[PDB]
C-alpha cells in the first residue's frame, strides 16, 4: 500500500499564490536557503526544520507550499497524514523513515505533509517515529519539512517543540484586496467578457476563500459552456456565486468592525500600553497602570459595541475579552496585591467568603471603572470612529497608520504606536 | 514444587479440644455428614462446601479442623494458601485443580486450607480457579472444605 | 528516548557554581561502585527549575557526557491507567542501561484521576530504585510553585537546584560558546551584544546568533557583521524603565536584609530574577525582607507604580504568614491549635485570614517606613545597580557608608 | 530478591571508633547472640527489632556488622527498596522467606537498610507482613533484627510500637574528637609520615562522616602513591581534603529546651507512658489506639505534645517560640478533634460521632477543641513555669552532654528538692 | 465465567407475569435473524431488581436454558485501568459466541477515578453492540436507587423488570420446585408452610427445606416430617404487628389512589413489598398517594408509631417534590428556572428546600386528613389484607361499598 508523490521542480510559483504578501515575506528564507544551503551552511545558520502552515480548508497552504518549491526550483515531495495508517505491524513508523530518505536522496528538497493531525493528534509509535526522523535529518542535508492543518489545535504539543516544526504560520481568509487578486489570478485561463466586474465580485464574497473563488469561476465556466457562449458574463458568475447560500453577514461585518475600532482606538489613547497593528474585520514586569491600561484595551471592543448599538446590541464576541479582562483585574488583586482594600496578600491559583466576597467587589471595581474610561473615550471619538468603520467596512483591513490619519483628518493626534 | 499432607483418619478428637462447646455444636452436622454422605444424599440434604474458620492466632482453627476430621474418623488434607504462589506459567491454578482431585480419590475427607487470605485477598487466576473447583464438587463427591484466616 | 554523551561542560557557559554543585552527580555517575563500598548516598532525584531555554537539559545533557554515561531522555506531558505503566518501564529500561541518567523534562505535568495516580506510581519508583543501581534522575521545571510537595519528600527529588537568566558576564560567555560555528567579522564586539541583551537566556543568545548568520548568509556575505548582529537583535530585552523598577525591587530586599533583627546572609544584588528551627520574631523577619521589594516600589513610584515583579515574594511572605498562623500557633488570637481542610468551620477560616492580613499589612507596613528612611542611600545604590547591572552585598554597604548611615554585617 | 549471607572475623569494635556510649548500649545485644539460651535463664529479654537512624555513612551498617562480628554470628544483609513491585504480591512472599532463612541460620542477625523504602496498595501488603514477621518470631529462636534509616521521619508509627522495632538509637555525625578517633582507625592501614597532624584534619573536616573521613585517607593515599611515594604527608592529605550542614548553639538551646519540656510533661502527666533518653536531634532525625483510652489519659498525651512548645514559651516569650512544635501541635489537634467529633468527649457536642454536616456543628467542633487544646496549654505552661529552676539546670547538662538518661533528669529535680514519677526504664 | 442452559421455566415458580414479560427476549435468542429480517429492534441491556434471593439469577440463567443458548456470567465487583479492558473483553468473548447471553449481577457496584471510568467503558460497550449480533444483556440490582441514570438511559438497560418476593401461593410453587429432589413424608403440609413462611425469598425456602432435609438425616430418618420442617423453620418471616403495620401502610397507598383527582389506576393491594407528560395537578396528587402509607401509619399508630416502611415512598415523594420545583419551574416562589448544580448560590438552594416542604407538608395534612376520613372502612380493608395476605382493587372498593363510600373507578 502506500502513496508518496515527487515533483522535481515544480510549475507553481508566487504569481500563482495571491494576497498574502506578510506571508510571502516570512517564508522568503526558505525559497533562499532551498536555493543554495550550502551558503546558508558555510556561515553556521540553521534554518527552521519544520514549519507548520494552519489556516481554514482551501487557504492555500498546499499552494504557498508548492511555491515555495517551485520559486527555490526544487524537487516538491507530497504526502498525506492519514496515509500513516499502519495496516498490521508499525508499517506507519517504516513509511515515515522511507519518506525522510527518499527525501534526502532528492536534497535540496521540499517535503510536505498535508493534515499532520492525522499523525499527530502505536499511534505514539509513528508519531514517535516522526518526531525522531525530525531530529535525525540536519541543516548539511539541504531539506525542510512543511506540514499544513486545518485543526492545530488537537495537534500534539511534542511536534511543535525546538528542533521540530517550531516556526507556525497561519494562513488567513482573504480580505477584499485579497479576493480580487485571487480572482484575477483564477480568471487568467478563462475567457471572460468584458462587462465582468471583478472587483464586485471581491467585494459580494466576504468570507470565501481563495478556493470558493477558483470554484466560482470554474462554476462560472461551466454554466457558460453549457449555454453555448465563448465567454463568460456577469449573468453566469452571479448566477455561480447564488452557490454561497456560512457568509460574513453585512450587519455582522458592522458589528466586528465596530468592536475591532474599539480596541484599536483603547490602544492608540492607553497611557503606556504598547504597539498597535492592522485593524482587520478578517479572524517582562507590568506596573498597575499597565494593567489597567490593558485591562482598558480588552474592553474597548465591548465598549464601542455599547457607544454604538446601545446595550440590546452588545454582543457575544466579547467572550474573550471579557475573560481575559476578568482574569487579569483577578490577578491585580489576589496575586499582585495591587488591591488597597485586600493589601499585598496573594492566594495564587482555602479562603474564607470574607475574603473571596472582598476579592470580588474589587475585581468588580476595577473592571465597572475601566468599562466606563473606554465608553467615555469611545463616545469622545464617536465621529472619526465611523469614518474608520466605514473604511473597514469596504477595505475589510486597515492599517494602523490609516487610522491615525483618518484621526489626524478630524484634527484629533493620537499616539505614535503603531507597529514599525 | 508445592507440598499436600494426608492424614488417611487422624488421632485428634474432642477431646483434645477445650472451651468452644457452642462451636463443637456447630460443626457436628460437618462430623455426621462426613460419617457417612450418602445418609444426606438420599434425602435431598446439601451440607455446606467450604467452612471459613476467622479468629487470632492460636485459638484452635486447625485444631478444630483436625477435631472434625479425626470424629468423624475421615482423612484430612492439608495445604497452605501461600503454597499456590507461582513460579512460573500459572502453575498456581494447576496445584488447585490437583488438590481437589486427590480429595475425590480420598472421599469420604476433608480439605483443609490454612491462610486462605494469601490465595484470597494472575492472583485473579488462582483465585478464580479455587471459585470454579468449589463450584465444581458437589454433595455426591462427600467432601467438605474447611479454610482457616486470621484477617 | 536513548541518547549517548556527545555535549560537555565546554558547551555550558557560565554557571559555575550550579557546575560545582554537580561535580558530585559526575565522579557518582562515572564509578558507583567508589560511592557505594565508601557508604556516602548521593541524591536519588535531582529538580532543575529555571525560566525557559536557560540550560536545563543543557546542564543534565553535559553532567551525562562529561560522566561518559547514557542519557535517557523523557516528558511529563508524555504520561488512561498506562501512565503508570510508562513511569515502571522507564525505569525498568534505565536499570538494564546502568550506569547512567534519567532526564524528565516539565515534571510539573506529571507532579501537580489520572493526573494524581501516575504521580504515585513515580513516587514508588523513585523509592524503588537505590544507590546500589548506580542511576540518578534529573528533573526540569519551568513552574515549581505549582509542584507536589510529596516529590520534594526525601527520598525523592529532595535536591533542588535553581538555573538563573544569564548575567552580563554570563551572556558575553554564552555568546563565545554559540559563536565558535560562525564565521563573524573582526568588527563584531560580542562584549557590546552582551551588554545590549539584558533578559536574555542562553537560548535567545543562540537564536540571536543563528539568525545573524541567516541574515549574513540571504545578504550574500562570507561573514558576519554589527549591521546582521543588530537586525538578529530587533528581532526578551528589558527596557531601561523597566530596569529602574527590577533595581529598585532588588536594593528594597538587600536592605530590608542588611537591617533585619536576626539571621540570613544578604548576598549579590543584581537586576535579573528543612534541617533547621526558626522562631517567631525570625519568620516576622522574613516577611519584612520579602515584602522589601514591593515596599521599595510603592515609596519611589506610587500605588499606580507597583509591578509584577513581587508576585513571588508576596506568595512567599503569604504562605509564610498562614504557616505561622494555621499551622505553627504563632497567633494568639488563633492559639496553639494547627490545622492541616475540609472539616474547619469558615469563623475559624475567617479568624486565620484575619491573622494573617495583621501579620502581613503590619509588616508592609515597617517595610515601607525603612524604604522611606533610607531613600537617598538607596537613590545612590539604585544608580550603581543601573551602571554595573550586578553588585556585591559589600559594595551596597559601602555606598550606605558614605550616607553615614552603618548596616548590619551579614553579606559573605 | 537475593539477600547477601556472612561468614564469621574482619569486622568488630576495633573497627568502630568513638560511640562508646552506643557500644554500651548495644552490649546486650553481643551477649545474647552468644548464647540466647544463657540469657533468657539468667532473665534478660531481648529486642526484636533495633532501629539506627542518622545521616547516611555515619557507620549503622559498620556498628550492625560489628554486633554480629563481637557475637560471632551471621549477618543477613538487605535492604528495603528490594521489597517493592506493584505488579504481583511478591514483596511480602519476600518477607516470609528472610525470616524463614534467618531462623535456618539462628542464632544469627537480620539488618534491613533503607526500612524507610518499605515503611511509609503493594508496598502497604509488604509493610504489614513485615510487621506481622516481626511478630512471628520469638526470643527462643534467636534472631534480632537491626534497622537503618536515614529518614526516620517518614517512617510508619506501627514499625515502631512495642513487640517490633521498639528500640532506636541515633548515631550522630562525629564531633572534633570522634573525627579524630575515626581517622586514627582509618590510619592504621596506611604509612603516613611524621609531618601529619591528625589532630588538625580532624579541626579542618567539620561536618564530614566516618564514610567520608576514611575516604579522605584513601584518596590521600592513592595521591601519595600516584606521586611515586612511601609516605602519605600533609600535602596529600590537604589536595584529597579539597576533592570534598551545621546546628546552631542558639538552635541547640531551643532544642534542648522544647526536649526537656516534653520530658517534664511526661514525669509529671499524672498517667502516660514511659519517658526514656532525653536528646539534641536535630530536626530531620527524632520520632495511638488498638487498647482503651479514657478522656483523663487523652487530655494527658495532649499535655505531654504541647510541653515542648510550653517549654519554649516560658524561656523564650511569645516571640521565641519555634517551628519545631510543628508536629506535636498537629497531633495534638488531632487528638482533641478525634474526642470531640468522634469520641463524643465534649459536654457541649455531646455523644455525637461525625464520620455532610451544618457549618454551625462544625464551627461548635472547632470552638470545644480550641477550649481543650488552651486548656492543656495553660496547664503544660503552668507545670514548666513551677520546674523553671530545675530545668535551666537539665537543659545545662542536655546542652554540655548533648544526652542525657531519664534517670539522669529524675536525678537533677531530687537535688532541687522534686520527686517526679517513676517512669524511664 | 461461561455455563450452558441446564436450568428452564420449570425450575422458576411463579412470576408468570415476568415470564410473559421475558418471552420475547427467549424467542429473540432462539433465532435473531427472524427479529433481524423483522425490523424490530430487541432491548440490548435488560435490568432485573429485586431483594436478594428472589431468583434474579435463576430467571436469567432460565432465560438462556429456554432459548438452548449458552450463559455468560460475571459480577459488578470484578470490574486499575484494567476494569475499562475487562468490559471490552466480556462484550468480545460474547460476540464469539453469539447467540448467547451476557449476565452482570450488582450493576450497582460498577454502576453508581476508576469507579466512574469502568461505568463509561459499559456505556460505550452497550452502544457498540448491535441487534445483528444476537446477543442480549441482563444486569441484576439489589440496589437499583444507587444506580447511574446514565445506565438506564435509551440504547442501555432502558429495560427494567422489578422481581417481588413470593405471596403465599408464590411460595408454595417454590415449595413444590425444591421438594422435588427431597424424600418428604406423607403428613407434610407444603401449603401450611407457605402460610408460615410470609417475608420468606425463594432462597429461604429453598435453604428452609434443604436444612429440613439435612435435620431428618442427622436423626436417622429416610423421610422428612413437619417435626423437620418446623424445626428448619425456627433456624425473615414477618411478624404479625408487623403485618399490621404493613397493611395498614398498603391500605394507605390504595385509598390515596382510589381518591386521587386524576389518573394511575389502583391495582392488587399485598402484604408484599418516560413516553409521557404530566400536569402540575397530577404531581401533586402522585405525591399525595406516596404519602398515603405513612399518612396511614400516623392516623392508626401516632407519631411514634411511623415506621421504615415508607422509605421508598417518601424519597420518591421528595425527589418528586424537588423535580417539580427545581426542574419544571411549577413553583411561583422559584419561578420557571431550571437547575439541573455547583454555580447556585445558597439563598436560592434554601428557597427549593422550602417550597419542596411546603408542597409535602401540604399533601402530607391532606392525606392524612383523608385517611382520618375513612379510618372505619380501612380498619376492614386492614383485616381483610391481614386474613388473605393479597386482596383485589375490587375487593378493596366492594369493602367501601359495604360503608356506604363510592369510590373511583381506576382498578383493571
Ligand atoms: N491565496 C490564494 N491565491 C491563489 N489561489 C488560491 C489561494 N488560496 C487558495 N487558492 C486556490 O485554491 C485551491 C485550493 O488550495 P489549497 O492549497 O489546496 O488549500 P488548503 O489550504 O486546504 O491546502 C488551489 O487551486 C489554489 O490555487
Ligand atoms: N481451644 C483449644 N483447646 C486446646 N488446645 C488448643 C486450643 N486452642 C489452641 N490450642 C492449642 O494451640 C496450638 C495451636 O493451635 P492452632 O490450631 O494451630 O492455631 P490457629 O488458630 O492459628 O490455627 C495447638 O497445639 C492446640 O492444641
Ligand atoms: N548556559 C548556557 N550556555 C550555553 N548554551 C546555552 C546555555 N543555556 C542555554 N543554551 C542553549 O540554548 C538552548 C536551549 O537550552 P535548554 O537546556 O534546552 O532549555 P531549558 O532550560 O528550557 O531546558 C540549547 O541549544 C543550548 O545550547
Ligand atoms: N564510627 C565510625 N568508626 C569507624 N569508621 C567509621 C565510622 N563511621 C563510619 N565509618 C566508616 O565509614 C564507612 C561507611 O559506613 P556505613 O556503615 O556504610 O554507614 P551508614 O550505614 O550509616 O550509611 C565504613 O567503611 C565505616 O567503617
Ligand atoms: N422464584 C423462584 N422459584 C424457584 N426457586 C427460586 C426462586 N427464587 C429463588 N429460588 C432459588 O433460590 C436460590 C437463589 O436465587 P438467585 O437467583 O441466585 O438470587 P438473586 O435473586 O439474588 O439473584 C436459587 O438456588 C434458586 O433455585
Ligand atoms: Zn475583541
Ligand atoms: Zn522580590
Ligand atoms: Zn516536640
Ligand atoms: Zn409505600
Amino acid at each position: 500500500m502506500a502513496k508518496v508523490y515527487i515533483e522535481e521542480k515544480p510549475k507553481v510559483t508566487f504569481k500563482d499564490v495571491a494576497g498574502i504578501e506578510e506571508v510571502k515575506e516570512e517564508v522568503k528564507e526558505i525559497i533562499e536557503y532551498l536555493k543554495d544551503p550550502v551558503k546558508f551552511q558555510k556561515l553556521g545558520g540553521r534554518p527552521p526544520k519544520g514549519v507548520l502552515l494552519y489556516g481554514e480548508p482551501g487557504v492555500g497552504k498546499t499552494l504557498l507550499a508548492k511555491a515555495i518549491a517551485g520559486e527555490a526550483h526544487v524537487p516538491f515531495i507530497s504526502v498525506s497524514g492519514s496515509d500513516f495508517v499502519e495496516m498490521f505491524v508499525g508499517v506507519g513508523a517504516a513509511r515515515v523513515r522511507d519518506l525522510f530518505e527518499t527525501a534526502k536522496k532528492h536534497a535540496p528538497c521540499m517535503i510536505f505533509i498535508d493534515e499532520i493531525d492525522a499523525v499527530g493528534r502505536e499511534r505514539e509509535q509513528t508519531l514517535n517515529q516522526l518526531l525522531v526522523e525530525m531530529d535525525g535529518f540536519d541543516t548539511s542535508d539541504g531539506i525542510i519539512v512543511i506540514a499544513a492543518t486545518n485543526r492545530p489545535d488537537i495537534l500534539d504539543p511534542a511536534l511543535l517543540r525546538p528542533g521540530r516544526f517550531d516556526r507556525q504560520i497561519f494562513i488567513p481568509k482573504p480580505d477584499v484586496r485579497g479576493r480580487y487578486e485571487i480572482l484575477k489570478v483564477h480568471a487568467r485561463n478563462k475567457k471572460l467578457a468584458k462587462d465582468v466586474d471583478l472587483e464586485f465580485v471581491a467585494r459580494a464574497t466576504p468570507g470565501l476563500t481563495g478556493a470558493d473563488l477558483e470554484n466560482l469561476l470554474n462554476e462560472a465556466a461551466l454554466l457558460a459552456a453549457r449555454k453555448g457562449k465563448e465567454e463568460i458574463t456577469m449573468e453566469e458568475i452571479e448566477e455561480a456565486l447564488d452557490r454561497i447560500t456560512m457568509t460574513i453577514s453585512p450587519k455582522e461585518k458592522e458589528k466586528i468592525a465596530i468592536h475591532e475600532a474599539g480596541h484599536a482606538l483603547m490602544g492608540l489613547v492607553s497611557d503606556d500600553d504598547d504597539k498597535v497593528h492592522k485593524i482587520s474585520i478578517i479572524p517582562h514586569i507590568y506596573d498597575k497602570k499597565d494593567l489597567y491600561n490593558k485591562i482598558l484595551v480588552l474592553l474597548g471592543g465591548r465598549a464601542a459595541e455599547e457607544v454604538f448599538f446601545g446595550k440590546d446590541g452588545i454582543t457575544t464576541g466579547a467572550e474573550n475579552d471579557l475573560q481575559r479582562a476578568t482574569d487579569l483585574a483577578y490577578r491585580m488583586v489576589s496575586m499582585w496585591g495591587m488591591s488597597d482594600k485586600v493589601g499585598p496578600i496573594a492566594i495564587r491559583r482555602d479562603t474564607s467568603p470574607d475574603l473571596l466576597r472582598e476579592i470580588d467587589e474589587e475585581v468588580r471595581r476595577i473592571i465597572t471603572e475601566q468599562y466606563e474610561k473606554a465608553k467615555a473615550i469611545v463616545e469622545e471619538y464617536k465621529e472619526p470612529l465611523k469614518a474608520v468603520v466605514k473604511k473597514l467596512l469596504e477595505k475589510e483591513t486597515i492599517t494602523c497608520e490609516e487610522f491615525v490619519e483618518v484621526f489626524k483628518l478630524y484634527g484629533i493626534e493620537l499616539k505614535d504606536k503603531c507597529k514599525k | 514444587m508445592a507440598k499436600v499432607y494426608i492424614e488417611e483418619k487422624p488421632k485428634v478428637t474432642f477431646k483434645d479440644v477445650a472451651g468452644i462447646e457452642e462451636v463443637k455444636e456447630e460443626v457436628k452436622e460437618i462430623i455426621e455428614y462426613l460419617k457417612d454422605p450418602v445418609k444426606f444424599q438420599k434425602l435431598g440434604g446439601r451440607p455446606p462446601k467450604g467452612v471459613l474458620l476467622y479468629g487470632e492466632p492460636g485459638v484452635g482453627k486447625t485444631l478444630l479442623a483436625k477435631a472434625i476430621a479425626g470424629e468423624a474418623h475421615v482423612p484430612f488434607i492439608s495445604v497452605s494458601g501461600s503454597d499456590f504462589v507461582e513460579m512460573f506459567v500459572g502453575v498456581g491454578a494447576a496445584r488447585v485443580r490437583d488438590l481437589f482431585e486427590t480429595a475425590k480419590k480420598h472421599a469420604p475427607c476433608m480439605i483443609f486450607i490454612d491462610e486462605i487470605d494469601a490465595v484470597g485477598r494472575e492472583r485473579e487466576q488462582t483465585l478464580n480457579q479455587l471459585l470454579v473447583e468449589m463450584d465444581g464438587f458437589d454433595t455426591s463427591d462427600g467432601i467438605i472444605v474447611i479454610a482457616a484466616t486470621n484477617r
